[PDB]
């Protein structure tokens, strides 16, 4: 058995613990636990309605929902001090980005094929930089791939280990002589600010994931 | 070494119960009263339309 | 070490939440949308 | 104000000073240079036009 | 319509009605929900006006 | 130039501009509407709180 | 061999100041955020995620340095 | 519990599933080529 | 709008009033500004110079004695000014220069006359660019 | 040989901070973005497509030096 | 071992000036704040919590700077 | 003797950060594009080739820099 | 151990010049203060407590920087 797969089971138990215990007997009125999910559904709905802007825009709206929520929930469990890192396995998150990027390329080649390679020319340019504009495009084409993964877990792995080693700060500050208890309130507020940063580096970075791959969905579905 | 981050967590959640909980309470109460008032008013309006 | 472990159980739970949230959790709120809209429009 | 050729009206027109012009709520909607005295000259232009309209 | 008025008088559960009771009183609700999912018009038009989106952005 | 400090108001600045433009007229095209448009004939008289009088000067 | 751990330490040190480029950048976003609202108060919620979104794109660039320090630290 | 709806995930979300299987095969190549480090 | 509504207005004859136009070109406080079919709602005081109005038709060349260009937020640009002008016929060099020398002379007078005569010298020298 | 990997460690250290101005630069695009819509509200979803394009290209400046840190890591 | 902690100290030295953009950053935020109240007087209490938002997270990046200079000084 | 390839690594480290200026540079080629085209919305097709003109031949100079790194790595 | 105190000395040397951007930022604070009071003399010493407060806490960054240099000397 692995603690990581057990953490994924805890994630699915919280997923059960977000809607079933939320919904009091299928009521119209929309209780307080359901208002948050309503706000999430609306802020993803109105987002990707304007983002990809397609006639077929909602057809990937569940996907752009469910790719968010995993990062939304897995950065609500590692927030506990006595916990192990959930999404800081960079092989896993970068491999997720690889899966999403390759699914985008297969979608674009199944939808467009040879004219999907018409994405390489953004605008009409004079001759001595017409192919070069393609190349820096191709140079960005895997950079479109690699960065979004290599920009999520490296957030989270930078956060909590920080709160490990700066806990070691409190193991290096409150273990020297007794006047360390005098004006020793500012590392407490500093780690407080780091936790304020950590909720941001979970939630807003998950939204960054969502918005960047939503742009990539408009890239792969629509040829410019 | 790890219970100090737990102490920051307990103090932060105490500040959350001080600050964030009444704000989300008032937001939920306001949206609840708004949706309930509109849903009652539309029903009363077409009850009056039935009377007309 | 646990590349197969994390990758395989991650694939399983990704496709699980794909089909799960798709078939369940978006239209269970879309029912609330259509219900409130149909009562308000009468 | 000649309401018709056979009727009329004594009419009032307010003038807002340029102090009010920066204080206006629907004013930052309009893009304006801070470094050109545009309210302090447009108030004069407003005064001149409203005087000309009132006279004519 | 007098009986309709008396029916509106004492049968308004405007704080406790079930959306499953709405699907039961109107299967047109279920039909529009399922068709709205299957075509993919995940926009709910004419909802946001009187029922605001109350989201973050 | 420094008309805002020393010379005219901006309405009067454009008034002097119009007097220069119509002063730079084609004399074939300088109609009577142009000269009557520059027929500065208004007389201003500063009164006081006791309704005193200033000179009715040509503005 | 007595230098290579010291080389890891000072290579971590020269890698560190890249967060500088975050710490300036995010600022002008907030400065533009003030010039999102000083000249246009009625649009600020429009840019209230849209500014801080840019924060999360700039902040992460700083966050893409110190942990490049840390792998050389560990 | 929850009303199950046949929402399109097989006739819509095929290529991301294909990409997941291909990344599993690439992990087979990687864990049979670079897991002995 | 496709194109733009130009309200080119004068005290004696408002020439254009919501005329559908592609481009206006106007000397404002920041210099010569060309504005196309859409623009930010923007208020500018106009320096006396050459306004070129390009439409679905060609581009007309007028002189302006200054004023205000205001972009009404429905993409209605209102030029509110004083003087219209032909191609070059209203401009005459003997009329301009002989007055300009006298205006340089009046610019040596008292500051009420001197500032105004300096303005007049500036305007006639801007009109020398209309003489071109 | 205890010195050459030491030098490639510090070479990865100096090849880190090339994100710096890029971590500035994306933000200044965002700065213009906050002055794009607060000036011009009805271009909000016209520039924001290409600007987040110009984000990624401004990423494409200051990212590859980062992986020059990683390939010299190995 | 006659060299490693000395290199640790100079590594804490070079990891001290990266909060340079602290001393710029928050300050130039305040600069726009001075602009924000100047061109808009009644927006000040509107913007100053947001600006103090634009303070707090804006400086903590530089904190990371010296905590590297706090760690390689000590460990 | 051990330094002739170790120094190539640190030369690759220093000879890569030139994109830094590109991370400053082309950003305003987008950002002045923004506040330019927010100022005039229908100048866009007028300027977006020209901007992607003024992008490309201003970027590739920085792309030379790490290229000088590449030959110094191999 | 003849090297380590000298290394502390040069470490206090390199950890001194962080006040460069501190002076730059407080100069930008007073520069915008002059530019704000030039357009708003009417509100001068309501902004100025907030201006000098942000000045105080913002120059405190470079103050903490050179006192880190002070303790690194010791």
């Amino acid at each position: 058995l692995t603690t990581f797969s057990l953490y994924t089971i805890i994630v699915l138990l919280v997923i059960t613990s977000l809607y079933t215990l939320t919904n009091n007997n299928n009521k119209i009125i929309g209780s307080r636990w359901l208002i948050s999910q309503e706000a999430i559904y609306d802020t993803i709905m109105n987002m990707t309605k304007g983002q990809i802007g397609g006639k077929n825009w909602g057809l990937y709206f569940p996907m752009i929902f469910t790719l968010f929520m995993f990062i939304f929930i897995a950065n609500l469990i590692s927030m506990i001090p006595y916990s192990f890192a959930l999404s800081a396995h960079l092989v896993f998150i970068i491999s997720l980005s690889i899966v999403i990027w390759l699914g985008n390329t297969i979608l674009g080649l199944y939808k467009h094929g040879w004219v999907f390679f018409s994405l390489f020319v953004p605008a009409g340019t004079p001759l001595p930089l017409v192919p070069l504009l393609v190349i820096i495009e191709t140079l960005s084409y895997f950079a479109r791939a690699i960065s979004l993964g290599l920009r999520l877990g490296s957030n989270i792995l930078a956060g909590h280990l920080l709160m490990v080693i700066l806990a070691g700060l409190t193991f290096n500050f409150m273990l020297i002589n007794l006047f360390t208890l005098v004006f020793g309130f500012v590392p407490l507020a500093m780690i407080l600010a780091i936790m304020m940063l950590e909720f941001a580096i979970g939630i807003i970075q998950g939204y960054v994931w969502a918005i960047l791959t939503a742009s990539y969905l408009k890239d792969a579905v629509y040829l410019h | 070494d790890e219970s100090i981050l737990l102490l920051t967590f307990l103090g932060f959640t105490g500040l959350v119960a001080k600050y964030l909980a009444p704000a989300y309470k008032d937001f939920a109460d306001a949206r609840m009263k708004k949706v309930s008032d509109v849903l009652n008013a539309s029903r009363n309006k077409h009850v009056e339309a039935v009377k007309d | 070490f646990y590349f197969m472990n994390q990758l395989t159980y991650g694939f399983l739970l990704m496709i699980t939440l794909l089909i799960l949230f798709s078939q369940f959790f978006l239209p269970m709120i879309l029912r609330l949308y259509v219900s409130r809209l149909f009562i308000s429009k009468l | 104000d000649p309401v018709s050729s056979l009727s009329f009206e004594p009419s009032e027109k307010p003038i807002f000073n340029a102090k009010t012009i920066e204080q206006s709520p629907s004013f930052g909607k309009f893009e304006i240079d801070t470094d050109a005295n545009v309210p302090r000259d447009l108030f004069e232009y407003t005064l001149a036009n409203q005087m000309l309209t009132a006279m004519a | 319509l007098q009986s309709t008025l008396d029916n509106i008088q004492s049968a308004r559960p405007f704080d406790e009605l079930t959306v499953d009771d709405l699907t039961k009183i109107k299967p047109e609700i279920d039909a529009k929900v399922e068709e709205m999912v299957k075509k993919g018009k995940w926009d709910v038009p004419g909802y946001k006006d009187r029922f605001g989106n109350l989201n973050v952005m | 130039s420094a008309w805002r400090k020393a010379g005219i108001s901006y309405a009067a600045y454009l008034n002097v501009a119009a007097q220069a433009i119509r002063s730079s007229l084609k004399t074939e095209l300088q109609t009577a509407s142009v000269l009557n448009r520059s027929q500065t004939d208004a007389f201003y008289t500063q009164y006081k709180n006791g309704t005193a009088a200033s000179e009715p000067t040509p503005i | 061999m007595q230098l290579v751990l010291a080389a890891k330490y000072i290579g971590a040190g020269i890698s560190t100041i890249g967060l500088l480029g975050a710490g300036i950048g995010i600022a002008i976003v907030f400065a533009a955020l003030i010039n999102g609202v000083s000249r246009n108060p009625s649009i600020k919620d429009t840019v209230f995620p849209m500014a801080i979104l840019g924060f999360a794109l700039s902040e992460a660039t700083g966050l893409f340095c110190l942990m490049v320090s840390f792998l050389l630290l560990f | 519990m929850l009303k199950r709806f046949p929402t399109p995930i097989l006739k819509v979300y095929w290529p991301f599933f294909v990409a997941g299987a291909a990344v599993y095969y690439g992990m087979s190549k990687a864990a049979d080529l670079s897991s002995n480090t | 709008s496709s194109g733009l509504k130009l309200q080119f207005a004068l005290p004696h004859e408002t020439l254009y009033s919501g005329s559908e136009v592609t481009q206006v070109n106007l000397p404002a406080k920041s210099g010569r500004i060309g504005v196309l079919a859409n623009h930010v709602p923007t208020v500018e005081q106009l320096l006396p110079g050459v306004v070129e109005v390009m439409e679905g038709s060609n581009s007309k060349k007028f002189f302006i004695s200054g004023g205000f260009a205001t972009v009404q937020p429905d993409s209605q640009l209102c030029v509110t000014a004083i003087e219209a002008f032909p191609l070059e016929s209203f401009s005459q060099e003997n009329i301009k220069n002989l007055l300009a020398e006298a205006k340089k002379n009046v610019s040596s007078s008292d500051a009420r006359e001197a500032a105004e005569a300096a303005i007049q010298v500036e305007v006639l020298e801007n009109l020398q660019s209309v003489l071109k």
